[PDB]
């Protein structure tokens, strides 16, 4: 009875993986880039990047590696999805036609199994004897690369080592051989096995297990002539090859964990390394000759090259050029020079590419023109952190760098400014407290005001701090809406994390306040026992504290409610009145939740989304001054965000990348039955939704009755994807679903994945087909196929044009429908 | 006692909002949070008695506060909380008609399956009407002991006191009754994520994994796991990848997807079998990797703890060691059966002649 339409407004921009190779031709150097569901293929030139093809896949790309079987003239591509769809693809070009051919495809799901902690890892041996996949703890899946294995049939080999951190195939082995790091109660170790396809089993590896550093975390497979393996840890770098053992402990790398690597020289003589602070190092292998003509490793050195965006992945191109693929900040093309600059860096940036993800919060404001909505997102992390301002006219994006992590955003029209909660990392100083690693918004304000709050300074046992502990400093920033200058930064109390932010009026008081919900964070506490709601007033260029409320929990969420304050505090939902004396006073409480993380409201009704009990519907009863439990969704879902579609329809998103829609049970004949919400909509989105918000970026057609959709709620994701949810009538739902089925019969799926499988609701507890949701991306894909394919799609299709009787649809009818649909976002 | 927990909780949630930290680490942190709040279940909420001993327990799948229970004398009870409508009852012969297997009907919640000492695997309403019998001994002194059901497959399975198992459809259609064991079948269960391999346990000190569609040849089984003593329960995970097993003398075993033969860990814990006591059944928690069992002290069991009380113990699955213990005087019986809610906010315990409800307290002050 609830029918909804979901469509992508901005595709994900974060890069999850990148590889280079010879995919489009043996002579071409290609770059392939994965942005979750999207695969982009470029040709690498002397000046930069030439786009050649962009495709979507029906899956979250988890592994992407190029390989070239015997007898093939160019690289093939292996892709694995999050739902375990595996495929081998080959690039075929003729004229202006670009096709992704499916050479092989199959589903590699096991009937049972627990996905591993460090996730799916997939690697292909350099001689293409087999593909190896670490999908589940305690199991190693092997796909033999036989010419006949077009279905990617696999077998499992037991792994004695139940907790694998990383694994690689080694180079220079006469039998396929894996090398991996694992953890047990005795510590971490590195071990090898040969993989016998003949025996379908492991055999003893060519070199014995070795002990490694306690935090050894990555394996690099070094090519010939060295062979062997490099093990990267937090404090050390070691090389192993047979009777060869070499370790270094350069102190410079200890400040930040190396998290990615990429080979620079074909012989392994140089590697790039990137750390969590965006520092970029070169690792250089110096050779030693031997009488028998083999080459061995003589020594290892690390050299700091400079700074990049915090890199998820790196690929060296040519001529000193590196592609830096980032998920937390902008991606880049950078140039490496032989000589350093004045500040000692060898790296020079050539080009920067926008990444909007993660979207941690957002709001819609009419910044420039009435009726012209613009989206303002909290984007990024640490030094890459930013605000992003998105407006149409495809899209114009203004970037405001903050150099620290944003968390929440609100708009305050009366002050012509934004409030933004942010956090920065500091490390211990020589003699005192902590010091920041770089300037950021909260340290570069025109003026600043420390939190001198003494709400509970008395009678509060202070908790010690160990010398060496790093600290997070949280701030509320006030930022001008016109200049985007940082007008003010307010620092919160020590160990106090600011979690939620709203701008609103309360009660009968005409002033507008900034209200912040916090938690006091101590390392040994399983859940916070202390927090604050703080009401600030912004006047005369500073925030003055107007009121505080101390609570015994984390204030996860707050929302303005009819001039009152609704707040969620650990396992309680509480309604506060704003008194004549400018204090918060409890009006009423509701207790039957585990953890109320997300609130949205409409009228006197309250929708509470729980971490684990997923959603509950309460009504505040103004004639009783208390809460009433109306209904609950008794199906468990692990929530990440919630939204009220209308008084009767509740939208949820959960951590396994599914959406669902709940309604009251219309066919309920008892109060108890009326208390059960029914999950009437289900859809695998494939993104982790952090936030829904009502609004739209499309020009409003004031008086546009008779359109296919009603309402507009945007949502933001970790990957920088922005989507839109809107409501549909039953007849539109039925028409669009018919269109979906017909599109699914005509569209060539990369890897031959069925749309119904992709969109099917999927958690470790249950798998079910999607219901109640139209895939706007699928509908829009009608517009990029050829006219004859369009004519195929609409053959023998009954369609009601305008108001009247149903008749046969032509391609132009559905072209018009879909074109109209493209303007809703 | 131990219960130490620590972590940077909210950080991880925001880390999950950034994509940095993986979901299983989140599941672990919130598992710890669940343990921390389970430390406040100490205040026992409700108690409920009736006549002859408790033998079987079951949860209303959709509803948290509803529960069904079956006695040693075929006396069934259905009870809901926050209702106060004087719960529903049905009596039986009272002497030799012990209900011993009890699962709800996935279709009609006002129905229920049952396995009885009378020799009658039946489908019956809580108002008394027998809807349909599924099988029968047709000869007294030969009766059933085990029962389970699956909705995705629409199948029923039940086990005997001699060593043969029966498998029916929801509408009859019996293609089964081959012999599997030499002695009584104590417990049996189907996979929830699969539909066509089964698990059965017996007094024969062996627990067997079958493939109900492939095998038809009288112990042409798929796997057979041995034990040192007879087995009272072998229960599947919700996820489907972990099989938990609990014997009669002193042991619990975790078998994996990965090489069913070999076990991943042994959890020693005292649940010593006894004649007039209801047999003990360890159980999973539906949404974490925890294990929950009732304790029965033995002066001969090699106790790691120096304090051995009768209490509800809660262990971690993929490690082997313990994480929590619930205890309450005025309830000094031995919790034979214990089952958490499918919802995840409530626990039911079946002791001899008593049923206990353990949920959290709060509501400091009404307004």
């Amino acid at each position: 009875m609830s029918y909804n339409y979901v469509v992508t407004a901005q595709k994900p921009t974060a890069v999850n993986g990148c590889v280079t190779g010879h995919f489009t031709s043996a002579e071409d150097l290609n770059l392939l880039i994965a942005k979750n569901t999207r695969l982009e293929i470029y040709v690498v030139t002397a000046e930069g990047l030439r786009p050649v093809k962009e495709v979507g896949m029906y899956g979250k790309i988890a592994v992407m590696e190029l390989f070239r079987p015997k007898g093939e003239s160019k690289d093939l591509l292996f892709i694995l999805t999050a739902k375990y769809n595996a495929c081998i693809l080959e690039y075929k070009q003729s004229g202006e036609s670009i096709d992704i051919i499916t050479r092989a495809h199959g589903n590699v799901q096991d009937r049972i199994g627990r996905p591993s902690e460090t996730g799916i890892i997939g690697i292909i041996d350099p001689e293409c004897r087999m593909i190896g996949l670490r999908l589940y703890d305690g199991l190693f899946k092997v796909i033999p690369l036989d010419r006949d294995n077009k279905e990617l049939k696999a077998f499992n080999i037991r792994l004695e080592e139940l907790h694998v951190i990383d694994v690689k195939f080694l180079y220079g082995c006469q039998a396929p051989t894996i090398c991996f790091v694992y953890q047990d109660p005795q510590g971490r170790h590195v071990k090898t096995y040969e993989v016998s396809l003949r025996e379908k089993e492991f055999n003893k590896g060519p070199w014995k297990q070795e002990n490694v550093e306690a935090e050894a975390s990555m394996v690099i497979a070094v090519p010939e002539p060295f062979g062997g393996a490099i093990i990267i840890g937090q404090e050390s770098i070691t090389y192993h090859n047979g009777d060869k053992y070499l370790a270094i402990a350069p102190p410079i790398i200890k400040q930040s964990t190396i998290v990615c690597h990429n080979r620079v020289d074909p012989n392994g003589s140089r590697y790039l390394l990137g750390d969590m602070e965006g520092r970029l190092f070169m690792l250089l292998l110096e050779k030693e000759e031997q009488m028998d003509g083999t080459v061995t490793l003589k020594d290892l050195r690390v050299e700091l090259l400079g700074e990049t965006s915090i890199a998820e992945c790196l690929t060296y191109l040519d001529n000193g050029v590196v592609f830096v693929g980032s998920r937390l900040g902008d991606s880049q093309l950078v140039k490496l020079n032989v000589d350093s600059n004045e500040q000692g860096s060898y790296v020079v940036a050539m080009e920067t590419f926008t990444n909007l993800g993660p979207i941690v919060d957002m709001c819609v404001v009419d910044l420039e023109r009435q009726g012209q909505g613009q989206l303002v997102t909290c984007s990024g992390a640490f030094k890459e952190g930013s605000l992003r301002i998105i407006r149409n006219g495809k899209l114009h994006i203004r970037t405001v760098p903050l150099y620290e992590s944003p968390r929440k955003i609100c708009y305050q029209e009366v002050s012509q400014c934004f409030g933004v909660l942010s956090s920065r990392i500091e490390v211990q100083d020589t003699s005192g407290g902590t010091t920041a690693l770089r300037p950021s918004a909260s340290t570069q304000a025109l003026s600043s005001s420390v939190s001198s709050s003494k709400l509970f300074s008395s009678s509060t046992a202070p908790h010690e701090t160990s010398f060496g502990e790093e600290v997070e400093v949280h701030n509320l920033l006030i930022i001008d809406q016109h200049t985007f200058e940082v007008l003010h930064a307010h620092q919160f109390l020590q160990n106090e994390y600011a979690l939620s932010l709203v701008s609103c009026k309360l009660g009968k008081d005409p002033n507008t306040y900034f209200i912040v919900g916090t938690a006091m964070v101590y390392p040994e506490e399983a859940e916070p026992k202390q927090g604050r709601i703080v009401v600030f007033q912004y006047s005369d260029g500073k925030l003055q504290t107007v009121a505080e409320k101390e609570v015994k929990g984390a204030v996860y969420s707050m929302v303005e409610f009819n001039g009152k304050l609704l707040a969620s505090i650990n396992s309680t939902v509480r309604l506060y009145e704003w008194t004549t004396e400018k204090e918060l006073r409890t009006e009423c409480n509701h207790y039957n939740n585990i953890m109320a993380l997300y609130l949205k409201t409409k009228g006197d009704f309250i929708l509470v989304g729980d971490l684990m009990r997923s959603v509950l519907l309460l009504a505040y009863k103004p004639m009783e001054g208390n809460f009433e439990e109306i209904a609950r969704d008794f199906n468990p879902n692990w929530m990440s965000a919630v939204e009220i579609l209308d008084d009767d329809n509740f939208l949820g998103a959960e951590n396994a990348f599914n959406l669902f829609v709940c309604q009251k049970d219309s066919a309920a004949t008892t109060d108890e039955e009326r208390q059960h919400l029914q999950e009437v909509g289900l859809f695998h989105l494939g993104e982790f939704v952090n936030v829904f918000c009502h609004g739209s970026l499309v020009m409003q057609n004031l008086g546009e009755t008779s359109t296919p959709t009603q309402g507009s709620v945007l949502f933001g994701t970790v990957n920088g994807m922005i989507g839109l949810v809107t409501s549909l009538s039953e007849s539109w739902y039925n028409l669009l679903l018919d269109m979906q089925n017909r599109l699914n019969k005509v569209i060539k799926s990369v890897g031959k994945i069925e749309h119904s499988f992709w969109r099917s609701f999927h958690t470790e507890r249950k798998t079910e087909p999607a219901t109640g949701f139209i895939d706007g991306d699928l509908i829009e894909s009608f517009l990029d196929i050829s006219r004859p394919k369009m004519q195929e799609v609409v053959a023998n299709l009954q369609y009601d044009d305008g108001s009247g009787m149903k008749r046969e649809a032509t391609a132009d009818d559905l072209i018009k429908v879909v074109e109209e649909l493209t303007r809703i976002h | 006692q131990i219960l130490p927990p620590c972590r940077s909780i909210v950080r991880t949630l925001h880390q999950h909002k950034l994509g940095r930290a993986s979901w299983p680490s989140v599941q672990q942190g919130l598992q710890q949070s669940f343990l921390h709040t389970l430390d406040s279940y100490r205040i026992l909420q409700k108690a409920a008695p009736f006549d002859r001993r408790a033998t079987s327990l079951a949860w209303h799948p959709t509803h948290p506060s509803t529960v069904a229970v079956g006695s040693k004398g075929g006396d069934i009870m259905l009870w809901n909380f926050g209702i106060k409508d004087k719960p529903t009852f049905i009596k039986g012969i009272g002497a030799g008609g012990s209900i011993t297997g009890l699962k709800f009907n996935p279709l009609n919640t006002n129905q229920f399956y049952a396995s009885s000492m009378e020799g009658t695997t039946r489908l019956q309403d809580f108002k008394g009407n027998i809807l349909r019998v599924f099988a029968s001994s047709d000869t007294i002194n030969i009766w059933f002991c085990s029962l389970d059901v699956s909705a995705s497959s629409r199948m029923v399975v039940t086990g005997d006191n001699v060593g043969n198992v029966i498998l029916l459809n929801m509408d009859g259609k019996e293609l089964w009754n081959l012999r599997m064991h030499k002695k009584k079948v104590t417990h049996v269960a189907l996979n929830p994520c699969c539909d066509w391999f089964l698990a059965t346990a017996s007094v024969d000190q062996t627990v067997k994994i079958w493939d109900l569609r492939q095998v038809r040849g009288k112990a042409s089984f798929l796997y057979s796991l041995p034990h040192r003593h007879p087995v009272n329960a072998a229960c599947f995970s919700p996820d489907g990848a972990r099989l938990l097993t609990t014997d009669q003398k002193s042991e619990i075993r975790v078998y994996s997807a990965s090489q069913w033969d070999c076990p991943l860990g042994l959890i020693p814990h005292p649940h010593r079998h006894f004649q007039h006591l209801t047999p003990i059944k360890a159980a999973w928690h539906p949404r974490y990797n925890l294990i929950v069992v009732g304790r029965y002290p033995d002066p001969n069991f090699k106790s790691c703890t120096p304090y051995e009380l009768r209490t509800i113990d809660v262990f971690d699955g993929n490690s082997g060691k313990m994480m929590c213990q619930l205890y309450d005087p005025e309830s000094s019986g031995i919790s034979s059966l214990n089952e958490f809610n499918p919802m995840g906010d409530t626990l039911a315990s079946a002791m001899g002649y008593h049923i206990l409800i353990w949920s959290q307290e709060e509501a400091r002050t009404r307004k």
